[PDB]
């Protein structure tokens, strides 16, 4: 009857066969699971690459899945996704920096930036205002390349947060990066611009901490989930069974997770 | 027969003159318009950089 949705982005077989393994075994066949390349709600999105309708790319460190080494640890990872065109065209990321130096017009292109931008800012400054921090860390790569879309990224996110009347600290990628893996419980709320090494940062943040479901915001309004691995989807899918309304059987994947990492489906 | 004609032959030759300037001026106008248009057309180095970025390199 219900639908839960499966998006594949950059990702091995052998993962999404992992997936429809452990949510067919868990629901029993209540829910189909359906493959799409697009969706809204009830989505589970599998690969590093982002899928195609997200705007905002936070993430967090949940209780239960904490590493040993990373037990108590509370930082918000919120990486700023622009609209996606198809893999042919041409990204915004990247033409809203070429344009400008070929000369064209970028009047369109600023403006979906500003948009989603301000979207993720305010998501950003949300959950900041959730955990009652008072400084939230822009991340931008400090390449010579990318001199125009960080600039705007700042010009918006700084302009959106002081109106919010929280304060900023704009950062590089490669502190952060060492940072957030050494010793990140001096960061509360760090928001990322839009590159590659942020996005793989934002990974390689959620595989240290012990494996985790990143969740993305969409332009439809609603909440997805985005693994990577076998823990990560296996938490995704525990989370986006949970938000079905099923608590049992995602304890269950939760408990096969934390045991098994790479063989849950065969571990419950 | 006499007094018309002799007129018209004396005013042959300037009129003649200046239409034949007259004509003289109508093409050094029509030279003078010719302009060369050079239009100038987007670099490929920057296509080709656009490209290398897509690629995530």
């Amino acid at each position: 009857s219900k639908q839960l949705t499966f998006i594949s982005a950059g990702a091995t077989a052998a993962v999404l066969q992992s997936a429809s393994a452990i949510v067919s075994k868990v629901a029993g066949g209540r829910v189909q699971t359906k493959t799409a390349k697009e969706a809204g709600r009830h989505a589970v999105v599998v690969g590093p690459e982002t899928p195609i309708g997200v705007h905002t790319a936070v993430t967090e460190v949940p209780k239960s899945a904490q590493d040993p080494l990373f037990s108590g640890v509370s930082t918000v990872v919120v990486r700023a996704v622009l609209p996606r065109a198809a893999p042919d065209s041409v990204q915004l990321r990247d033409a809203l920096d070429v344009y400008a130096s070929a000369g064209i017009d970028t009047k369109e292109e600023v403006r979906s930036a500003t948009e989603a931008f301000k979207k993720s800012a305010e998501v950003a400054v949300g959950k900041a205002k959730a955990k009652g921090v008072k400084r939230i860390v822009l991340v931008v790569k400090q390449a010579s390349k990318h001199n125009c879309i960080n600039e705007l990224f700042k010009k918006i996110s700084t302009e959106t947060i002081e109106s919010a009347g929280l304060t900023t600290e704009v950062v590089g990628t490669a502190a952060v990066a060492n940072q957030l893996i050494v010793n990140p419980e001096s960061l509360g709320v760090v928001l990322l611009n839009d590159v590659a090494a942020t996005e793989q940062i934002e990974l390689a943040f959620a595989g240290v901490v012990g494996g985790v479901s990143r969740v993305y915001h969409t332009v439809e309004g609603g909440k997805i989930s985005a693994g990577h691995s076998f823990k990560s989807v296996a938490l995704a899918v525990a989370q986006e069974l949970r938000e079905l309304g099923l608590s049992s059987e995602a304890d269950k994947v939760e408990a096969a997770a934390s045991k098994n990492p790479r063989a849950v489906v065969s571990a419950l | 027969d006499i007094m018309v004609p002799s007129f018209v032959y004396n005013k042959l030759p300037v009129i003649h003159f200046l239409q034949e300037k007259r004509a003289e001026q109508k093409l050094r106008r029509v030279l003078d318009e010719t302009y060369t248009e050079w239009t100038e057309e987007l670099d490929q180095a920057h296509v080709t950089d656009a490209i290398t970025r897509s690629l995530n390199i």
